[PDB]
DNA sequence: AAAAAAAAAAAAAAAAAAAAAAAATTTTTTTTTTTTTTTTTTTTTTT
């Protein structure tokens, strides 16, 4: 055999401390519950909060952070022992239970640039964007061979010597028996582990301006291989180590470094929100007690900082809630995504509304008229340059799939790009193809666009068709088109100015002392935890300088986010009464005689107008948590479309 | 797998707070006082009693027995750490090693820089600063093993064995910690020695030499180096504990430090010590594997049986007028009769008094010539068992180089050393030569020279020496000038049939066969231990002949010489014999002046010995 | 981790078969009982009869005897599993259990001359004489190390690759930690096994006369190390294998072959001895407690007629007396020495050969065939270590036995004097300057001497007819003058007895054929009814085997002299010393000393032992007195 | 709205910096064993 340790004092102490920490039963069983949850979910990787670990035993936390491999092995042994104690069969099912880390890393939290050799063999939490990924390959961790000549069955094991001294003996795949009998490998019986290599680059918006970006190579293994794709703003918690070179004889002293990832995370904004019992109870209470005016309350509480534009705010809320897709048995599809175009006079806060949607709605992609040009906007087809094979790169729409694309300077956008996105706006999919590849990417995103009317400022004395240079083909697929006019009414100016000045004079309680400048400079960002991958919530915003007073509260941002997320899943069904009402209203709307004279249509009326009527009714039902599209929902939809589709020509 | 720091603390507690009433019921902290003396450098060896250890912590004794070397080192380190807190005054620098130790400690304190962390190879080896040794006195519970039974299962174990010392080398200097001095840096390198050999270092590891990247050759020094007295002996199985058809087995005992110069060949020794291996590198082993020789690292050597090293009633019995007769009777009580021969053998044991005014020996030589089956061999064997230093030679089994010395290839280094035969081993003791008359002529000449000159002048090819054989001779033979002229006493034992005497002898022998012991008498015979103690107490009691006895002794000599001349051998040797026998009687009587009773008993013994010849 | 074995059909079959063979409850139970016995005795080797294995499973027997290594591995795994099943706590004590073999090996029973290449990897049984016996060295199989710097403890495992390919990594003894910290080996925790190498030589009598000897090297691992010594005749069963050389880019075809002994057994299977037999012995002793001694005496040498007193004395010798080890270490011998001084053709030599065949540890010596160092102990030098070693002689070997000295009279006076200590106190004290030793040889001497002039001249005194000195004669406690009496009636008796014995034939085994002039059949020396059937051609008689067993059981008993027998013996000894005990015209055949009183006591004790008396009574004393009276006097005619 | 020019990109080809792979028996030493010689010891023969 060989050397076998008997009394490793450090290993015994580490195992004891980690098992004590994982007991947690007296410590409100946080990690007991986590272990039980992973057992039920059939997972074999425990994510541990380093902050809790440090609180329990700062010594163990420091030892783990500064000595990665040894302490991680001890932690995994303790986790396997705990899993066996809770349930032995599962522990025997899974050979090794891995431990990934999470929380606030004081100094270990770095970027690919600040990640220097001082962090070798330490636990580092590096932020960045995945520049490239590799195919998921299986590495044999235990091979099984059968010898026909002797009917024997052997099993060879290969250890994970990724960042350890490896010799030819350990990495030789048997191909003969001791008597030179050919073997045959039993692939089914053999054990493989999935392995992938990615590249994390410093975020361009974080990198020093004008310099080339700093990268790092990351190794992912079983249960972490496909946690990211190129262009993902990922946080990788791992162990930084030097990769061994090939058996040489002369060494230059240069060692490639790599990050053995122990955990991968995406932007927490798109993550599944945590709904506690009290939170769901509050949502139930809100929906039940207030249903008649809940949609109006949410619409008015949507963007507190932007005054007026009540109809536009309601339309934006409908866009956020979305409709419901129709998946017909014969494959025909109907989008449930509302498209909104805000056009009007300069300085009407349309860009502010788009920015608010970007900040709030999950999977919201900003874009500018000329910022994205075709292949950048939709998907693109390139070549690997190393394999000679075609490859697909997701554009803004694809990345915004099941989300929102907030486009600004839509008018400035070239006609080619608008023609290209025509398909996305209605079918919600991108159809690209080159000679060696063809795909139909899913882009189920709602387009919220902003534009400036021709002549810079809206012309009250010209038809909306002439004011808007967008042709009918592109106008139709916009479900709602709102003309936001900078009317010069003295009273509206009074209200707007009062709101703006109040918002400017507001200061955040506690953090601001009356003279602080909150800007930081490229260091505090890494010093403190990133508020982009981080881990009690009220319902109505407490009175503050934002508003003076009234008998109508304003919904909290977090509560509104949770409520919208819950309500978006609802798929209210269209009732016969609402269906008949919508059909008759669509007939009347299409019949031009209904609308008065001196009134010009913003956009043409079409079957798509009917479809957006249905979608708006569905969105109102979702807001109400109704589960059925009712007469009030149909009324609100018809009201909104009637307001949006007609504008009075002044003279 | 145990915490050696905790074990060290336990042994420290034992050493610091163990006590006993060894001194007239006075709690004195035995090991504390021993530590005081060790710190004062008035004591080299410290013998820890595992009986004392078990008195409180039997499991610690078990751990020591299971792994002695480790716990030997632990006890040594505990004593090392304890010495400073027991030190009470300044050492007087007993020797050059003490001077070196003080110099090294002084300069280490000088260049201390206490906070600075020093490389592990940048300190003085512990064995280099000891000046003391620690050994274990095996526990009484441990039953002594047998050389044959001590096998691989005892490796690393504290075994206690008993046997005969068949050989022992002379104390040699064995290097413990080699020292080297550099020609560039003036820093001392050290190389502790664990293997039987070593390779001397070439380059110096001193920080200064490494920094300067100089050649830094260093030279081996016998001055600063540390040595320890080294002896290699071979112990042999006792006859009574050998298998039926087997020859006794021998174990190589290695003795170091204060244990040297305790055991000499022929001694009955009980050796407690650690059974350890020695790697057998070099040899092209037949079988692959780390095969290794074996030896016994001695810890406590004690002398047993005749090799061993008083009360008011004891002094009373010594002073009793019948003490001489009691001693003469207690010799071989299972042998009936022969009271006078027993007295003569007692006188041979006691000896006379050596005089060097021309050195005249004070030994008494006795030759029992007799008819077959008259207890000659029985008495020879009894004396062999009794006398503290004795050898037994029966016939020609041990002849030639078995009596004298021979040149033999040494082992510790490899060379021609001198091994002593039966006479050498009996030097300053007794040699019981049974079957004397059948011995070879050369052996008889050697015994002749030994009986007068106390030497053995060998001038053979490979050897040219003069061994010292100051041994009394108790010979036995059956039926003479060639022997009567030489031997101090020549005693004839004829078994003439007689009804009453044979009946008494038969009753005695039958009772012996029945009860495996001598028939009860007026006085209980004295044990071999007590007899040896009294004989030794008599040895160092040299009396002197007063001027008054000159006339009486001369008259007796001339009278007996007239008798010899008239009858159909007396010489100056006769008067010498009377003198030394009288001195032996005085020794037995515990007086410094030979008396009229002493001379009377000497002449009576001579008269009866000669009457035996008729 | 490396290439472990998941399932192995052959190994599984072998282990299942061996476990079945070892599990004996539906069968007789021999091997279940044997495993229980070894558990009780605290051993870790089981002796399995190849005959039983072949009987229960021929295939396993052939596999074990033709491919021993892996087969023995499977057998030992099964043995450990079975021992765990019986009791796991004991099975945990010993790492492994070993399987030695015995019984009959058809073609695998060979001599060192016949142990050729054909038997490589097979199990072989070799009987031979030990020549060399190396020291018992410990071989480390598991070494424990301690790092003082890091407080870590490590264990290194070394596989027993005596005959397998070994690579240096296996044998690297660790001295430094991973970061070059010093490691101290803990001897008290490491594991070592005794290892020894001996040499077995073709037996001198069985080897061809013309040619030189042939020998084989034998490796003995733990539990088999001190089982044999030089000069012993032993049977070693084990695997004959090839020893690997050492690493080298060049090699000759030559390989060094050895024998890894799996069991070693003494040739002296007769040196050692059921409830049925024990009860049979008890009833035999109890029933006829007075004439049992006489019946044993007559049945001792059935093929020799007459010599009643000589046979009684030989029985007393075979029984031996009771030694007296006194409180002071003094020693009184218990053995009994007999000197048959006799005319030619009086069956004294035949009595010697009978005692050779019967008694345990009987050594045959001749007058000039065993001189000095060959007859007693000796001292030599190793010639390799330059150190002195003892060598046991005939009598040292015969310790607790008998030495049959044929033609004792014609031994040199040197040898006869050398034997005095052995005769009296039963030991040899031999010393050279390097080494002095006191070897034990408590042997009893049975000497066969012829008188001066060839034939005992009855006109001359026994002192003259015996060309030996009184000092030598006193050594022999019993001295029998065996004359070729010229009585026609006794001549008729002797002739009839001789012709009947010459006419006898074996029962059924023989029908007129000739006796033959060995490896084909199991070696008798190593092979595993109160009265004889009253054949008329042999009797016109206790059985040999029952006599052997009864003498063995009666040897241990230690009768104690009683006061009445002591008084009787003392009075008789006084008379024997007196002159009146011998009339006119009768001469003493040996002077009467206290040695003769010891002779009386020893003979009485031997008689009491023959009767299993537990007390030496007046009957025993009178019998001893009568035998001494017959032996110590002779009537000289004019 | 269509044509021409500009450039922008994609892909393919090419040339170094570092790392990785390939190729590799012969001479001398020592140990064991075996034999020869010397001297001592033992044995045998003659007086
Ligand atoms: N109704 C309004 N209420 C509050 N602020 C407004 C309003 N209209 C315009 N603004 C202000 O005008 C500024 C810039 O408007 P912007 O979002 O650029 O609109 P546009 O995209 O039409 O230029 C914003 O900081 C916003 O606060
Ligand atoms: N006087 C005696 N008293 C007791 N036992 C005796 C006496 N004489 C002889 N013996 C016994 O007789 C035996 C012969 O004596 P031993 O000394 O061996 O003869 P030798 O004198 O020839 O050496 C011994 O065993 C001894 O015990
Ligand atoms: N009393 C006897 N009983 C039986 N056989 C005898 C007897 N006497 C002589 N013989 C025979 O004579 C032969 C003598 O041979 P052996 O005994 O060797 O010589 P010795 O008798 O001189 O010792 C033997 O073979 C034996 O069978
Ligand atoms: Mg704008
Ligand atoms: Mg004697
Ligand atoms: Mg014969
Ligand atoms: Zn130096």
């Amino acid at each position: 055999a060989g050397t076998v340790v008997l009394d490793d004092v450090e290993l015994r102490e580490a195992q004891r401390d980690y098992l004590d920490f994982l007991d947690d039963e007296e410590d409100q069983g946080i990690y007991q519950s986590k272990v039980r949850e992973l057992i039920s979910d059939n997972q074999y990787r425990l994510i541990v909060n380093v902050n809790d670990l440090r609180r329990k035993n700062e010594k163990r936390a420091n030892r783990l952070l500064n000595n990665a491999f040894e302490e991680l092995v001890a932690f995994q042994r303790a986790l396997k022992d705990f899993v066996a104690s809770i349930d032995a069969t599962y522990a025997k099912q899974y050979e090794e239970f891995y431990v990934g880390l999470e929380g606030s890393f004081g100094s270990k939290h770095v970027s690919p640039r600040t990640l220097t050799s001082c962090f070798l063999s330490c636990v580092v939490c590096v932020e960045g964007i995945v520049t490239k990924c590799s195919l998921v390959r299986p590495k044999v961790v235990r091979s099984v061979h059968y010898c026909p000549a002797t009917k024997k069955t052997i099993e060879r094991r290969y250890s994970d010597l990724t960042t350890l001294v490896a010799f030819p003996s350990s990495s030789v795949y048997p191909t003969k028996d001791e008597e030179n009998n050919p073997l045959e490998t039993e692939y089914g019986l053999s054990v493989y582990k999935d392995h992938q290599t990615i590249t994390i680059q410093e975020m361009p918006e974080k990198a020093p301006a004008g310099q080339l970006p700093r990268s790092v190579d990351v190794i992912l293994d079983d249960d972490l291989v496909d946690k990211a794709k190129p262009g993902d703003r990922v946080q990788v918690v791992g162990t930084y180590r030097c990769l061994p070179g090939k058996k040489g004889g002369y060494t230059s002293g240069t060692f490639r470094t790599v990050l053995i990832a122990c955990n991968v995370k995406q932007m927490s904004k798109d993550a599944q929100p945590s709904f506690s019992a009290e939170d769901i109870a509050k949502i139930k209470k809100f929906s039940k007690t207030r249903s008649k005016d809940i949609f109006d309350q949410l619409a008015k509480s949507l963007a507190p900082s932007i005054h007026g534009h009540d109809y536009v705010k309601k339309a934006i809320l409908c866009l956020l809630l979305g409709g419901v897709e129709r998946d017909l048995e014969n494959g025909s599809h109907i989008r449930g995504d509302i498209n909104i175009l805000l056009i009007g006079d300069p300085s009407v806060a349309k860009s502010q509304l788009l920015r608010y949607v970007l900040c709030t709605a999950p999977r919201a992609i900003p874009t500018t008229g000329r910022g994205s040009s075709g292949v950048g906007l939709t998907a693109a087809v390139t070549t690997d340059q190393e394999t000679g094979e075609r490859r697909l790169e997701a554009g803004a729409m694809v990345l915004a799939d099941r989300g929102v694309v907030c486009i600004d300077e839509f008018d400035k956008m070239s006609d080619m790009d608008r023609t290209a996105i025509h398909e996305v706006m209605e079918q919600g999919r991108v159809t690209i193809a080159k000679a060696g590849i063809h795909a139909r990417l899913n882009a189920r995103c709602s387009v919220l666009a902003a534009a400036n009317p021709v002549y810079g400022r809206y012309d009250q004395y010209k038809t909306p068709m002439e004011n808007i240079g967008l042709q009918d083909s592109l106008l139709s697929r916009f479900d709602l088109l709102f003309i936001m006019l900078d009317q010069m009414d003295p009273e509206q100016d009074r209200e707007i100015s009062d709101h703006v000045l109040r918002m400017h004079r507001y200061r955040a309680p506690g953090e601001q002392d009356g003279d602080a400048m909150p800007l930081g400079s490229a260091v505090d960002i890494l010093a403190t935890d990133d508020p982009n991958f981080s881990q009690i919530y009220e319902k109505h915003d407490n009175l503050l300088h934002g508003t003076k007073k009234k008998k109508e509260k304003m919904v909290s941002a977090a509560f509104m986010k949770k409520y919208i997320h819950v309500a978006k899943i609802i798929k209210p069904v269209l009732t016969q009464e609402s269906a008949t009402y919508i059909a008759e209203e669509y007939s009347r709307l299409r019949s031009q005689d209904s609308m008065s004279s001196d009134t010009a249509r913003t956009s043409p009326v079409t079957a798509r107008t009917l479809e957006t009527l249905i979608r708006l009714a569905t969105a109102h039902a979702k807001a109400r948590m109704s589960k059925t599209v009712d007469l009030q929902d149909a009324e609100e939809a018809v009201e909104l479309v009637q307001y949006a589709y007609f504008k009075k020509v002044l003279e | 797998l145990k915490d050696y720091a905790l074990e060290k603390e336990k042994v420290k507690k034992f050493l610091q707070e163990f006590y006993q009433d060894d001194e007239l019921g006075k709690k004195q902290f035995k090991y504390g006082n021993q530590l005081v003396r060790l710190a004062h450098r008035e004591q080299v060896a410290l013998y820890v009693d595992l009986d004392d250890v078990a008195e409180d912590d039997p499991e610690l004794v078990d751990s020591i027995c299971e792994n002695a070397r480790r716990y030997a080192k632990l006890f040594a380190d505990a004593v090392q750490e304890l010495l400073p807190q027991y030190k009470e005054r300044e050492v007087v620098n007993k020797d050059v090693l003490d001077v070196y130790i003080e110099h090294r400690l002084m300069m280490e304190q000088r260049s201390r820089d206490p906070g600075m962390v020093r490389s592990p190879q940048n300190q003085y080896p512990a064995e280099l600063m000891r000046r003391f040794e620690l050994y274990f006195q095996g526990p009484s519970s441990n039953k002594p093993r047998v050389i044959r039974e001590v096998r691989a299962d005892s490796v690393g174990k504290l075994v206690t064995v008993r046997g005969i010392v068949t050989r022992v080398s002379e104390v040699k200097p064995k290097m413990v910690v080699a020292t080297y001095t550099c020609d560039q840096c003036g820093a001392e390198t050290y190389q502790p020695i664990q293997s039987p050999t070593f390779m001397p270092l070439i380059m110096c590891p001193s920080q200064e030499c490494q920094t300067n990247r100089s050649g830094g050759r260093l030279y081996l020094q016998t001055r600063g180096s540390r040595f320890i007295k080294f002896q290699e002996m071979k112990m042999q199985e006792h006859s009574d504990q050998v298998p039926v058809g087997n020859i006794p087995r021998s174990i190589t005992v290695l003795v170091e430090g204060e244990n040297t110069r305790i055991a000499q060949p022929g001694d009955h020794v009980s050796v407690t010590g650690i059974f350890l291996p020695i790697l057998r590198t070099g040899f092209r082993q037949v079988v692959q594997g780390l095969l290794s020789e074996t030896y016994l690292e001695a810890h406590r050597i004690v002398k047993m049986n005749k090799s061993e090293d008083l009360t008011r009633e004891e002094l009373r019995q010594i002073a009793e007028e019948d003490f001489y007769e009691k001693l003469a009777a207690s010799i071989a009580p299972e042998i009936y009769g022969h009271e006078d021969v027993k007295k003569a053998l007692l006188l041979l044991l006691v000896g006379g008094v050596d005089q060097s005014p021309m050195k005249i020996r004070g030994n008494i030589n006795i030759c029992l010539m007799g008819d077959p089956g008259v207890a000659k061999s029985q008495l020879l064997s009894y004396i062999d068992r009794l006398a503290p230093r004795s050898q037994y030679t029966t016939g020609r089994g041990s002849s030639g180089v078995g009596l004298t010395a021979a040149v033999l290839r040494d082992s510790v280094s490899g060379e021609l050393t001198l091994e002593g035969g039966a006479l050498v081993l009996a030097d300053q003791g007794v040699c019981c030569i049974d079957e004397f008359d059948k011995m070879a002529e050369a052996d008889r000449t050697a015994i002749h020279e030994v009986m007068e000159q106390q030497t053995i002048s060998i001038a053979k090819a490979g050897i040219l020496t003069t061994l010292n054989a100051r041994c009394s001779i108790l010979a036995a033979a059956n039926p003479p000038a060639a022997l009567l002229s030489r031997f101090d006493l020549l005693w004839l034992i004829q078994d003439r049939p007689d009804r009453d005497n044979d009946l008494r002898l038969a009753q005695h022998i039958t009772y012996v066969h029945q009860h495996s012991r001598q028939p009860p008498s007026q006085f209980e015979p004295l044990d071999m231990k007590l007899m040896r103690r009294y004989i030794a107490m008599c040895r160092e009691k040299q009396p002197m002949v007063p001027e008054s006895l000159a006339d009486y002794i001369t008259a007796a000599y001339v009278e007996m010489r007239r008798e010899a001349w008239a009858s159909k051998y007396t010489s100056a040797r006769t008067l010498l014999a009377i003198l030394r026998l009288s001195t032996a009687l005085a020794r037995l009587r515990m007086v410094d002046v030979v008396e009229k009773e002493d001379v009377n008993e000497a002449i009576r013994l001579m008269e009866m010995s000669k009457d035996s010849l008729l």
